[PDB]
């Protein structure tokens, strides 16, 4: 409003490094569903074995989701690492969820409880090396 | 500071409009109950010094403190009286209520 | 050159201390700024950063010279030698100007004794926010300023038409909030010195969802449906269901705590704490509820297994009805 002015600018290009985020949030999150996955090898007379693993799981991924999102501004959106606890909490109660229904199908139709537990102890580990793999391509590329 | 009290006089102008703008002050956790306007003298070792004094009386809500940390140990007390209605033969589970209030 | 000889003859017989007509008329100031930046609006402490560029431009008829040059061009060294109007910000809690590398100050002298003065500001000003229908909450928080020791008779502001300019919105640290408009506003202020000429700008900010959705309103729903889980669980495993419910409520508590502790100490009730504490009932509920099953068992078994598929629809439509009445009032609201 007042005129025309030179301006000279100055643009210092930074990277970020992931070692410290890596070690505190991503290796907790990854050993949490571990964990979490580990509940389906217990056999299936061992309720409350199973309970626990789940509801400690789903306890730690939640304080996990609180201390993660506390390093950062308080943002409006949703970030890389983000994303990453949500499929680490979506997968840990898939877990408790898949415990929840062969428990329910225990004592009136044990072989179906046993087809998917058996099942179940193949498929979370794949998707989760699958999501693992799509995750780091998709993000270390850029 | 430097001059006593035979070299100048403080005094509130109106007595009790001197001061003004206490009723609009809002505060998030208080609120002023009342405030008074004291005039003195006060002595030391160097001379007798005037002095005024504007004292308010902040009396602290309750509202918060009832629903942030009354309400909750209420309630971890009667999740421990729970214990009371399962059959004294599970013995891992009123334990598991008793130790988990107790930690709480 | 010339310049030199204009400047000393305006400063030759020359009182700092009287403002221009001291005893004919008040002293018309016209008020400009620019808003850089709107900072980051933390309510804990009820204020909000901004960064302006605050112009001020009088009349003066005894900085009045007649030479070719139409307009004399200054830096921050003629400021303390003119009459200079003691403009502050009624609301700033703590505000201060620039001084690197040379003072942020701008002096321009017309011919006709015309002045502008500029500086850059940084006003750590202050709004009480009423932090209902947090966080689906909007505020409209102002920046007022006027003289200090010049009452209504002496000195009068005035905008401009195109006084207030926001810059670009896009880079200003506003997180939580949204920038959505602005307005300025003129008024008289009674003070036990005299009547003064009070300016304001008001600028509105609505609080965006997002952060707050992702750190309380999901974590909680999630431990809701975590309590329903515990209603498919088979009713003679006592320990794993007292272990759910506990530890349920636990996690909701430590939730609710630090959801509380987001925003400051208010001795009334919003709407997330009103939702973490509905939440909190859910699971309270959902755990007395596991405890009558338990305890009718022993009396009556026909009761508790009516009882157990009664809750499994009960609950969660409970749950869906609780959000629809919420969400949609609130966003009428
Ligand atoms: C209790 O005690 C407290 C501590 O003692 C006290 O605080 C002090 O208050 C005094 C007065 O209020 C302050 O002194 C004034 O400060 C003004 C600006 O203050 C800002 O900057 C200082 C640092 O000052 C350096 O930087 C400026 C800007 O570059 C220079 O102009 C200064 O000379 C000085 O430079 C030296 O130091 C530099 C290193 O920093 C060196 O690089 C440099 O080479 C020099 O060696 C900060 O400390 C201030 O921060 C504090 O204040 C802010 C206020 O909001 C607070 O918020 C904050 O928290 C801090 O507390 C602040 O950022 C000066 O402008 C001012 O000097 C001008 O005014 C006087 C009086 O009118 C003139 O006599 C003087 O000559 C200056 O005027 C000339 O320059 C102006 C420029 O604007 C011209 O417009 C003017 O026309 C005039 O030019 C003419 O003369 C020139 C020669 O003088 C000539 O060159 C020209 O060509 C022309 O002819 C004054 O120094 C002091 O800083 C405070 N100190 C502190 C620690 O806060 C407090 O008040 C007390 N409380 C009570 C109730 O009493
Ligand atoms: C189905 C289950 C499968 C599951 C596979 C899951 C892989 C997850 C990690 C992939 C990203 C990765 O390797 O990180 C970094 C390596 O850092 C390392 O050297 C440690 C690699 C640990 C791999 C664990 C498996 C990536 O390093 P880079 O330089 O970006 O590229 C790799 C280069 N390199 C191959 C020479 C290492
Ligand atoms: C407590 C919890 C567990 C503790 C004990 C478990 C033992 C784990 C041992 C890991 C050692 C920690 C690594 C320290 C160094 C480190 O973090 O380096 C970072 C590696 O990140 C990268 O290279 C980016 C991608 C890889 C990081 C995480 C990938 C994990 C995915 C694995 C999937 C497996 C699960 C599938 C079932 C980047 O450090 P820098 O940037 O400073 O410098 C190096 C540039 N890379
Ligand atoms: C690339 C991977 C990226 C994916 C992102 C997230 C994925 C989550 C983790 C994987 C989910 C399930 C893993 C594969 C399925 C298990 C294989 C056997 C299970 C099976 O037979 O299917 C039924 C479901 O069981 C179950 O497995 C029940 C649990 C499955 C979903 C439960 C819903 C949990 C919701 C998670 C989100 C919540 C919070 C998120 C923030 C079992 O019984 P059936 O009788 O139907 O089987 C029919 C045959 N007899
Ligand atoms: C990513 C996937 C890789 C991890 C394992 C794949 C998923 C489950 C294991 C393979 C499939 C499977 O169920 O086979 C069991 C795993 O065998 C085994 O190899 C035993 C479990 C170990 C699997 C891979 C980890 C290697 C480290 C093993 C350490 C201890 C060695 C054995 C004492 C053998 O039995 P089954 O479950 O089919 O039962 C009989 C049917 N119900
Ligand atoms: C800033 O203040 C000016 C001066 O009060 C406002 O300009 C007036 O705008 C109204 C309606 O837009 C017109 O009817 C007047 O004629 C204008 N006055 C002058 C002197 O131009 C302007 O609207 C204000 N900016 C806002 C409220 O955003």
């Amino acid at each position: 409003s007042t005129g025309e002015y030179v301006v000279m600018t100055t643009h210092f290009h930074l990277k970020r490094k992931i070692g410290y985020f890596v070690i505190q949030t991503y290796l907790p999150c990854i050993m949490t569903v571990i964990l979490s996955q580990v509940s389906f090898w217990l056999n299936r007379e061992s309720v409350p074995a199973r309970t626990v693993f789940g509801v400690t799981t789903v306890l730690t991924m939640t304080t996990l989701s609180i201390s993660a999102r506390n390093s950062l501004p308080k943002v409006a959106y949703a970030t890389a690492m983000d994303w990453f606890i949500a499929v680490c909490y979506a997968f840990v109660f898939s877990a408790l969820i898949e415990f929840a229904t062969v428990n329910y199908f225990t004592k009136s139709q044990p072989a179906r409880a046993a087809k998917i537990d058996r099942l179940s102890r193949i498929a979370f580990p794949l998707l989760f090396g699958i999501f693992n793999l799509v995750y780091w391509a998709t993000y270390l590329n850029r | 500071y430097g001059y006593t009290t035979d070299d100048i006089e403080f005094y509130w102008r109106g007595d009790d409009n001197a001061v003004t703008g206490v009723t609009k002050i809002e505060l998030p956790q208080f609120s002023i109950v009342d405030y008074k306007l004291i005039t003195k003298k006060v002595v030391f070792s160097t001379g007798s010094y005037p002095r005024l004094s504007l004292s308010f009386k902040l009396k602290r809500n309750i509202g918060y403190f009832i629903l942030q940390t009354y309400m909750p140990s209420i309630l971890i007390t009667i999740l421990s009286w729970v214990s009371f209605w399962i059959n004294y033969d599970a013995s891992a589970a009123r334990v598991a209520l008793g130790i988990t209030t107790v930690l709480t | 050159g010339d310049v030199t000889v204009i400047l000393n003859n305006l400063l030759e017989g020359y009182d700092n201390k009287l403002r221009p007509d001291i005893g004919v008329k008040p002293t018309l100031i016209h008020t400009d700024m620019y808003v850089n930046s709107i900072g980051p609006v933390n309510a804990i402490n009820m204020e909000y950063t901004i960064d302006i560029f605050f112009a001020q431009t009088w009349y003066d008829r005894r900085l009045k010279f007649n030479s070719t040059i139409k307009v004399l061009r200054l830096n921050s060294n003629m400021v303390g030698k003119i009459w200079i109007p003691d403009t502050f910000f009624r609301n700033s809690k703590k505000a201060d100007a620039h001084w690197i590398t040379t003072p942020n100050r701008m002096l321009r002298i017309w011919n006709d004794g015309r002045v502008l003065y500029t500086l850059r500001l940084t006003i750590d000003a202050e709004c009480q926010l009423q932090l209902h229908n947090f966080p689906m909450d909007e505020h409209s928080c102002p920046l007022e300023f006027s003289s200090y020791g010049y009452p209504r008779e002496e000195i009068v502001y005035q905008w401009k038409r195109s006084s207030v300019e926001v810059g670009d919105t896009r880079s200003w640290r506003l997180y939580q909030f949204s920038f959505v408009g602005l307005r300025n506003t003129t008024e008289v202020v009674k003070t036990t010195s005299g009547d003064y000429v009070v300016m304001s700008v008001y600028f509105d900010l609505s609080r965006r969802m997002g952060y707050f959705t992702i750190q309380t309103y999901i974590p909680c729903t999630l431990i809701v449906v975590l309590s329903w889980v515990s209603f498919w669980i088979n009713k003679d495993a006592v320990p794993a269901r007292t272990s759910l419910g506990i530890t349920t409520v636990l996690t909701m508590t430590t939730l609710s705590t630090i959801a509380r502790k987001s925003l400051p100490k208010v001795s009334y009730v919003t709407a997330m704490d009103l939702f973490v504490s509905v939440c909190f009932i859910f699971v309270f509920s959902a755990l007395v509820e596991y405890g009558t099953l338990h305890y009718f068992v022993s009396s009556q078994p026909a009761r508790a297994a009516k009882m157990d598929s009664y809750a499994r629809i009960f609950f969660p439509t409970a749950f869906c009805l609780f959000n629809l009445v919420y969400w949609v009032s609130y966003l009428y609201l």
